[PDB]
């Protein structure tokens, strides 16, 4: 009788958010249905183009069900508010939207109260002003939950999917893959965050105030995400955005997707990640973050950053082609980001940073140059009490105990923090002959915080962590090397 | 100096209908001359226009609607960061 998609999203041990408002943007909605009457409230907020109340109710009051509808809802009897952005065939414009997010900040002003979620359960195409009208809205301090478009495709390339500081989530099913939807389906890549169920998903019909329908789609699946982050506020009113979506993250299940139905190069930009409650001391939270490709110019660089509260603790890159230079730790506006370098006659490379929130932590970076006519080049967190968080490597040219190696051609970086509470660790795996990757994983109750490949002469594409575990490219042997880190109180 | 963007999804292009987005520090006074200003350099030229609305709160602006023929001029309006043309958004 439990339906499928609230009992996958219940953790391995479990015994709504009312101090949390959840603000819905899409259609009009029955606010009258039983799932719903007396916890949602219309704001009568309308802008929506030119084109039977039941149809033009179906996906605003399903949506508001599955977030807080009191018999089949995630946080059941959690507040929310409605506004009309969308018409009865389902359609909106980016200025009506733009209009909405404003007043939802107006209100805010007027009469403030806890943590808000915006629930944005619909895409465009790529937009500058609403990503950057996301992007304020985000920065003063509202959480945004937006579908990851229905279009089988790359998310980074709708709005406001694609908007950095918003929480795209895309659709699973029952059984954990994704979800088709006619010749299409969920939308993936880097601008994802996670997946929730987004098929078969039962909620309120607003064909009759006690009836109930089943619809699919990243709205579903973005409407869970929406009520777990209400519970999660609820319990912990005072997280951050970069807080909120490493506990989002964290408390998924992993790695259940099949990547094999994404497109080859999706594969490692999308996250395996399906959406969960927290089981309900302090502890490591790191995340992986993707930069954009940085493009086939000479000089390209990609830069991947972490949030104003998180700590860079590694840097790696990562080429289809293998054609690149490296990455490097560097400073930008006095946060550390990581940088990395496309080879001139290359298309392009992807910088991969690992941020991870450590307040009690002074980092800094150690580097030394490249060597040249020795055995390698050396570098390493010289003061006791410091522990190396991550190696980096960068190189000039197109050919070639808390101590990072490089390449005698390359320069060499290392990530060191003064951080007493924090024990690490390093684990090698190496394979003679990759077959095509060799990968290494820290241990249960451990975090990943440091992913690269041991230097030699090996055609590595590059290195990235998934997870808690480190991957090594490949096109003597091949070893995977992970930095492995865990609190001790 | 500042630029123009639409829909790269051309069914999805709603023309007629533009975002003008003013730079961040700009304040609402300003914005609202702005957009006085450029009716009034519109009528000047045989243009109407209409200003559907003004934004404070996120994103100093405003909503108008004109023919696209006057997108150079308002890209050269004080204070303008960028103008986006209007698409479509759909239910997911």
């Amino acid at each position: 009788s439990i339906p499928w998609n609230l009992e996958r999203i219940t953790p391995p041990r479990y015994r709504g958010g009312s101090l949390v408002e959840v603000y819905l943007l899409d259609t009009s909605i029955q606010s009258d249905h039983r799932e719903i009457e007396g916890r949602v409230m219309v704001t009568d907020f309308e802008n929506v183009p030119e084109e039977q109340a039941s149809k033009c109710d179906s996906h605003g009051t399903h949506l508001a069900g599955v977030v807080s509808g009191r018999d089949a809802g995630v946080a059941k009897g959690a507040s929310m508010r409605s506004l009309r952005v969308l018409n009865c065939q389902g359609k909106g414009t980016v200025s009506g939207t733009l209009i909405g997010l404003e007043f939802i900040r107006k209100s805010q002003l007027v009469q403030p109260v806890g943590p808000l979620v915006v629930l944005l359960p619909l895409a465009g195409g790529y937009s500058r002003v609403l990503n950057a009208a996301c992007q304020r809205l985000a920065r003063a301090g509202v959480v945004l939950v937006t579908a990851a478009g229905n279009f089988r495709d790359d998310a980074c390339l709708y709005s406001p999917a694609s908007a950095p500081e918003v929480i795209t989530v895309g659709a699973t099913n029952a059984q954990d893959q994704p979800v088709t939807l006619g010749t299409l389906g969920t939308n993936f890549g880097r601008c994802v965050d996670l997946f929730a169920p987004g098929e078969d998903i039962i909620g309120a019909s607003s064909d009759c105030s006690t009836c109930f329908v089943s619809q699919s789609g990243t709205s579903q699946a973005a409407a869970h995400v929406a009520g777990i982050a209400a519970m999660m506020l609820s319990a912990e009113p005072e997280l951050t955005l970069a807080e909120l979506r490493q506990r989002l993250i964290h408390f998924s299940a992993k790695d259940v997707i099949n990547e094999a139905w994404f497109p080859e190069d999706q594969r490692v930009l999308t996250p395996n990640l399906v959406a969960a409650l927290p089981p309900s001391g302090w502890q490591l939270f790191c995340r992986t973050v993707w930069s954009a490709h940085s493009g086939p110019t000479r000089m390209a660089t990609a830069v991947a950053r972490c949030a104003p509260d998180e700590e860079l603790l590694s840097c790696s890159s990562f080429s289809r082609s293998g054609k690149r230079r490296g990455e490097r730790m560097e400073a930008q506006g006095g946060k550390l980001v990581c940088r990395a370098h496309n080879a001139f006659g290359g298309e392009g490379v992807y910088a991969i940073a690992r941020c991870c929130l450590l307040p009690q932590a002074n980092c800094s970076v150690h580097t030394a140059p490249p060597a040249e006519a020795s055995m390698g080049t050396r570098v390493h967190c010289h003061q006791q009490g410091h522990v190396l968080t991550g190696c980096s490597s960068h190189w000039e040219v197109e050919d070639l105990p808390n101590q990072c190696v490089g390449h005698r051609e390359a320069s060499i970086h290392a990530s060191c923090c003064h951080a007493p509470g924090l024990e690490c660790k390093v684990k090698e795996h190496g394979i003679p002959a990759p077959q095509e990757q060799v990968t290494v994983a820290c241990e249960e109750g451990w975090t990943l915080t440091g992913c690269s490949a041991l230097p030699g002469t090996s055609h590595v594409l590059g290195a990235y962590a998934v997870d808690n575990t480190c991957v090594v490219r490949s096109r003597g042997a091949v070893t995977a090397v992970a930095i492995c880190c865990r609190s001790r109180h | 100096t500042a630029t123009f963007h639409r829909c790269a999804k051309d069914p999805w292009r709603l023309p007629g209908t533009y975002v003008v987005v003013l730079k961040e520090e700009t304040h609402l006074s300003q914005s609202e001359r702005t957009a006085r200003r450029l009716q009034a350099q519109a009528a000047r030229r045989g243009y109407l226009t209409k200003i559907l609305h003004v934004f404070h709160g996120l994103l100093p602006g405003f909503l108008v609607k004109m023919s696209g023929d006057l997108l150079e001029l308002a890209l050269k309006l004080p204070h303008v960061d960028y103008i986006e043309e209007d698409s479509s958004v759909f239910a997911q």
